[PDB]
Protein backbone atom coordinates (compact mmCIF):
# COMPACT_ATOMS: atom_id res chain seq x y z
CA UNK A 1 0.00 0.00 0.00
CA UNK A 2 3.08 2.14 0.38
CA UNK A 3 3.60 2.09 -3.43
CA UNK A 4 -0.18 3.17 -4.12
CA UNK A 5 -1.69 5.46 -1.50
CA UNK A 6 -2.92 3.96 1.32
CA UNK A 7 -5.89 6.07 1.39
CA UNK A 8 -8.18 5.32 -0.91
CA UNK A 9 -7.03 1.68 -1.49
CA UNK A 10 -7.97 1.31 2.24
CA UNK A 11 -11.32 2.66 1.29
CA UNK A 12 -11.77 -0.01 -1.54
CA UNK A 13 -10.73 -2.27 0.72
CA UNK A 14 -13.69 -1.40 3.21
CA UNK A 15 -15.78 -4.75 3.50
CA UNK A 16 -18.66 -4.08 1.08
CA UNK A 17 -21.90 -4.18 2.27
CA UNK A 18 -20.91 -3.78 5.97
CA UNK A 19 -18.06 -0.78 6.18
CA UNK A 20 -15.57 -2.65 8.33
CA UNK A 21 -11.80 -0.97 7.15
CA UNK A 22 -9.39 -3.25 8.49
CA UNK A 23 -9.42 -1.68 11.94
CA UNK A 24 -12.64 -2.54 12.85
CA UNK A 25 -12.37 -6.03 11.65
CA UNK A 26 -9.49 -6.40 14.04
CA UNK A 27 -10.89 -6.55 17.78
CA UNK A 28 -13.71 -8.40 16.61
CA UNK A 29 -11.73 -11.14 16.00
CA UNK A 30 -9.55 -10.99 19.20
CA UNK A 31 -7.25 -13.53 21.07
CA UNK A 32 -7.05 -12.74 24.93
CA UNK A 33 -7.61 -9.26 24.64
CA UNK A 34 -4.99 -8.44 21.52
CA UNK A 35 -5.48 -9.33 17.85
CA UNK A 36 -1.40 -8.01 17.45
CA UNK A 37 -2.41 -7.06 14.04
CA UNK A 38 -4.06 -4.02 15.92
CA UNK A 39 -0.67 -2.30 17.07
CA UNK A 40 0.48 -2.85 13.13
CA UNK A 41 -2.27 -1.69 11.55
CA UNK A 42 -1.88 1.89 13.29
CA UNK A 43 1.65 1.75 12.31
CA UNK A 44 0.25 1.48 8.67
CA UNK A 45 -1.58 4.52 9.20
CA UNK A 46 0.43 6.52 11.31
CA UNK A 47 3.77 6.52 8.62
CA UNK A 48 1.39 6.27 5.61
CA UNK A 49 -0.46 9.54 5.78
CA UNK A 50 -4.40 9.94 6.77
CA UNK A 51 -4.47 8.29 9.90
CA UNK A 52 -7.87 9.67 11.18
CA UNK A 53 -9.58 8.02 8.32
CA UNK A 54 -9.19 4.45 9.73
CA UNK A 55 -10.04 5.19 13.13
CA UNK A 56 -13.21 7.76 12.09
CA UNK A 57 -14.45 5.16 9.96
CA UNK A 58 -17.19 3.07 11.42
CA UNK A 59 -19.69 0.37 9.56
CA UNK A 60 -21.16 1.99 6.36
CA UNK A 61 -24.41 -0.39 6.57
CA UNK A 62 -28.10 1.32 7.70
CA UNK A 63 -27.80 -1.46 10.56
CA UNK A 64 -24.60 -0.88 12.28
CA UNK A 65 -24.95 3.21 11.39
CA UNK A 66 -22.06 4.61 13.04
CA UNK A 67 -20.46 2.20 15.22
CA UNK A 68 -17.02 3.42 14.81
CA UNK A 69 -13.50 0.89 16.20
CA UNK A 70 -14.18 2.72 19.71
CA UNK A 71 -17.28 1.07 20.60
CA UNK A 72 -15.90 -1.85 20.47
CA UNK A 73 -13.18 -1.96 22.58
CA UNK A 74 -15.65 -0.71 25.22
CA UNK A 75 -18.29 -4.04 24.66
CA UNK A 76 -15.04 -6.54 24.60
CA UNK A 77 -13.75 -4.90 27.76
CA UNK A 78 -10.05 -4.18 26.63
CA UNK A 79 -8.94 -1.19 28.58
CA UNK A 80 -5.98 -1.30 26.65
CA UNK A 81 -7.36 -0.91 23.44
CA UNK A 82 -9.64 2.12 24.08
CA UNK A 83 -6.36 3.42 25.57
CA UNK A 84 -4.86 3.13 22.01
CA UNK A 85 -7.45 4.23 19.94
CA UNK A 86 -8.24 7.37 21.87
CA UNK A 87 -4.83 8.22 21.06
CA UNK A 88 -4.85 8.60 17.45
CA UNK A 89 -8.13 9.97 17.28
CA UNK A 90 -10.95 7.95 17.55
CA UNK A 91 -13.84 10.30 17.99
CA UNK A 92 -15.46 9.55 21.77
CA UNK A 93 -18.60 11.23 20.33
CA UNK A 94 -19.08 8.90 17.42
CA UNK A 95 -23.11 8.34 17.47
CA UNK A 96 -23.95 4.69 16.86
CA UNK A 97 -26.90 5.53 14.73
CA UNK A 98 -27.63 1.77 13.58
CA UNK A 99 -30.81 -0.14 14.05
CA UNK A 100 -29.16 -2.47 16.47
CA UNK A 101 -28.39 0.76 18.40
CA UNK A 102 -32.14 2.44 18.22
CA UNK A 103 -35.11 2.23 21.05
CA UNK A 104 -36.64 -1.40 21.93
CA UNK A 105 -38.04 -2.19 18.36
CA UNK A 106 -39.07 -4.89 19.51
CA UNK A 107 -36.37 -6.68 17.76
CA UNK A 108 -32.98 -7.94 18.47
CA UNK A 109 -30.30 -4.75 19.95
CA UNK A 110 -28.79 -3.34 23.02
CA UNK A 111 -29.90 0.32 23.48
CA UNK A 112 -27.56 2.49 25.71
CA UNK A 113 -27.68 6.09 23.79
CA UNK A 114 -25.41 5.73 20.95
CA UNK A 115 -22.44 7.72 22.29
CA UNK A 116 -19.19 5.71 23.60
CA UNK A 117 -19.63 7.08 26.93
CA UNK A 118 -22.82 5.89 27.76
CA UNK A 119 -21.59 2.53 26.34
CA UNK A 120 -19.30 2.49 29.25
CA UNK A 121 -21.58 3.61 31.51
CA UNK A 122 -24.37 0.49 30.28
CA UNK A 123 -21.43 -1.94 30.33
CA UNK A 124 -20.11 -1.72 33.97
CA UNK A 125 -16.93 -0.32 32.72
CA UNK A 126 -16.11 2.84 35.20
CA UNK A 127 -12.90 2.80 34.36
CA UNK A 128 -13.47 3.53 31.26
CA UNK A 129 -15.91 5.93 31.85
CA UNK A 130 -13.69 7.97 34.09
CA UNK A 131 -10.87 7.60 31.46
CA UNK A 132 -13.01 9.31 28.21
CA UNK A 133 -13.66 12.18 30.50
CA UNK A 134 -9.86 12.76 31.64
CA UNK A 135 -7.69 11.16 29.42
CA UNK A 136 -4.91 13.72 27.83
CA UNK A 137 -6.13 14.47 24.49
CA UNK A 138 -10.11 14.20 23.63
CA UNK B 1 -11.40 -51.35 24.77
CA UNK B 2 -15.75 -50.93 25.48
CA UNK B 3 -17.82 -50.36 22.93
CA UNK B 4 -19.80 -46.89 23.79
CA UNK B 5 -21.87 -48.20 21.15
CA UNK B 6 -23.27 -51.25 22.38
CA UNK B 7 -26.90 -52.38 23.34
CA UNK B 8 -28.34 -54.71 26.11
CA UNK B 9 -30.85 -56.92 25.38
CA UNK B 10 -33.89 -54.05 25.04
CA UNK B 11 -31.17 -52.22 22.96
CA UNK B 12 -30.79 -49.26 25.26
CA UNK B 13 -27.25 -47.85 24.75
CA UNK B 14 -25.75 -46.53 27.57
CA UNK B 15 -27.01 -43.43 27.44
CA UNK B 16 -30.69 -44.56 26.98
CA UNK B 17 -29.30 -46.77 30.66
CA UNK B 18 -28.57 -43.15 32.05
CA UNK B 19 -32.25 -42.04 31.14
CA UNK B 20 -33.65 -45.66 32.68
CA UNK B 21 -31.90 -44.78 35.93
CA UNK B 22 -32.95 -41.29 36.59
CA UNK B 23 -35.55 -40.63 39.01
CA UNK B 24 -36.30 -37.06 39.04
CA UNK B 25 -34.49 -36.39 42.26
CA UNK B 26 -31.54 -33.48 42.41
CA UNK B 27 -28.83 -35.78 43.11
CA UNK B 28 -29.45 -38.44 40.66
CA UNK B 29 -30.05 -35.21 38.21
CA UNK B 30 -27.10 -33.54 39.11
CA UNK B 31 -24.95 -36.97 38.24
CA UNK B 32 -27.22 -38.26 35.65
CA UNK B 33 -26.69 -35.49 33.66
CA UNK B 34 -22.65 -34.76 34.58
CA UNK B 35 -22.37 -38.64 33.26
CA UNK B 36 -24.37 -38.15 30.49
CA UNK B 37 -21.77 -35.57 29.55
CA UNK B 38 -19.28 -37.34 30.17
CA UNK B 39 -19.39 -40.26 27.86
CA UNK B 40 -21.05 -38.32 25.23
CA UNK B 41 -17.97 -35.41 25.39
CA UNK B 42 -15.80 -39.38 25.43
CA UNK B 43 -17.65 -40.45 22.33
CA UNK B 44 -16.51 -37.43 20.30
CA UNK B 45 -13.03 -37.92 21.42
CA UNK B 46 -12.95 -41.59 20.46
CA UNK B 47 -15.71 -42.69 17.44
CA UNK B 48 -15.64 -38.96 16.71
CA UNK B 49 -18.80 -39.73 13.54
CA UNK B 50 -21.44 -41.54 15.85
CA UNK B 51 -23.84 -39.19 17.30
CA UNK B 52 -24.64 -41.15 19.51
CA UNK B 53 -28.38 -39.65 20.86
CA UNK B 54 -29.58 -40.59 17.49
CA UNK B 55 -29.51 -44.25 18.01
CA UNK B 56 -32.50 -45.71 18.77
CA UNK B 57 -33.57 -49.10 20.94
CA UNK B 58 -35.34 -51.38 20.16
CA UNK B 59 -38.22 -49.58 20.67
CA UNK B 60 -36.82 -46.90 18.66
CA UNK B 61 -36.49 -44.31 20.82
CA UNK B 62 -33.69 -42.25 21.43
CA UNK B 63 -32.06 -41.04 25.26
CA UNK B 64 -33.95 -37.80 24.66
CA UNK B 65 -37.52 -39.06 23.14
CA UNK B 66 -36.84 -41.91 26.25
CA UNK B 67 -36.16 -39.22 28.69
CA UNK B 68 -39.64 -37.49 27.63
CA UNK B 69 -41.92 -40.73 27.40
CA UNK B 70 -40.72 -41.78 30.48
CA UNK B 71 -41.05 -38.35 32.68
CA UNK B 72 -37.49 -37.51 32.74
CA UNK B 73 -37.85 -33.72 32.79
CA UNK B 74 -33.97 -33.35 35.04
CA UNK B 75 -32.36 -35.07 31.79
CA UNK B 76 -34.94 -33.32 29.35
CA UNK B 77 -33.50 -30.06 30.65
CA UNK B 78 -29.65 -31.15 30.49
CA UNK B 79 -30.06 -32.58 26.88
CA UNK B 80 -31.97 -29.33 25.63
CA UNK B 81 -29.64 -26.68 27.45
CA UNK B 82 -26.66 -28.30 26.62
CA UNK B 83 -24.28 -26.00 25.84
CA UNK B 84 -20.45 -27.69 26.02
CA UNK B 85 -17.58 -24.93 25.76
CA UNK B 86 -14.70 -27.37 24.52
CA UNK B 87 -13.80 -26.87 21.14
CA UNK B 88 -13.61 -30.62 19.88
CA UNK B 89 -16.80 -31.70 21.84
CA UNK B 90 -18.78 -28.21 20.87
CA UNK B 91 -21.00 -29.56 18.12
CA UNK B 92 -22.06 -31.80 20.53
CA UNK B 93 -23.59 -28.71 22.09
CA UNK B 94 -27.51 -28.20 21.64
CA UNK B 95 -27.45 -24.42 23.18
CA UNK B 96 -25.50 -22.22 21.14
CA UNK B 97 -25.34 -18.25 21.03
CA UNK B 98 -24.75 -16.52 18.12
CA UNK B 99 -24.34 -12.96 19.71
CA UNK B 100 -23.15 -11.09 22.72
CA UNK B 101 -23.22 -7.57 22.90
CA UNK B 102 -22.98 -6.67 26.24
CA UNK B 103 -25.64 -7.91 28.87
CA UNK B 104 -27.69 -8.78 26.13
CA UNK B 105 -27.23 -12.47 24.29
CA UNK B 106 -28.76 -14.00 21.76
CA UNK B 107 -28.95 -17.96 22.64
CA UNK B 108 -30.16 -21.22 19.66
CA UNK B 109 -31.56 -23.55 20.72
CA UNK B 110 -31.51 -27.15 18.16
CA UNK B 111 -35.05 -28.35 17.13
CA UNK B 112 -33.29 -31.51 15.84
CA UNK B 113 -36.22 -34.28 17.66
CA UNK B 114 -38.61 -31.66 18.91
CA UNK B 115 -40.37 -30.19 15.84
CA UNK B 116 -42.52 -32.50 13.59
CA UNK B 117 -39.49 -35.54 13.28
CA UNK B 118 -39.39 -38.49 11.55
CA UNK B 119 -39.98 -41.15 14.48
CA UNK B 120 -40.57 -39.57 17.98
CA UNK B 121 -40.45 -35.61 18.53
CA UNK B 122 -40.26 -34.21 22.33
CA UNK B 123 -43.39 -32.46 21.60
CA UNK B 124 -45.49 -35.72 20.33
CA UNK B 125 -43.70 -38.03 23.32
CA UNK B 126 -44.65 -35.24 25.93
CA UNK B 127 -48.17 -34.16 24.40
CA UNK B 128 -49.36 -37.84 23.33
CA UNK B 129 -47.69 -39.09 26.63
CA UNK B 130 -49.51 -42.40 28.84
CA UNK B 131 -51.06 -40.82 31.72
CA UNK B 132 -48.80 -42.27 34.38
CA UNK B 133 -45.59 -40.77 32.40
CA UNK B 134 -44.57 -38.43 35.02
CA UNK B 135 -44.22 -34.77 34.95
CA UNK B 136 -46.75 -34.60 31.64
CA UNK B 137 -47.27 -31.38 32.66
CA UNK B 138 -43.58 -29.65 33.92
Amino acid sequence: LQKSKKHLTDNEFKDPETGKTCLLKAMLNLHDGQNTTIPLLLEIARQTDSLKELVNASYTDSYYKGQTALHIAIERRNMALVTLLVENGADVQAAAHGDFFKKTKGRPGFYFGELPLSLAACTNQLGIVKFLLQNSWQ
Amino acid sequence: TADISARDSVGNTVLHALVEVADNTADNTKFVTSMYNEILMLGAKLHPTLKLEELTNKKGMTPLALAAGTGKIGVLAYILQREIQEPECRHLSRKFTEWAYGPVHSSLYDLSCIDTCEKNSVLEVIAYSSSETPNRHD
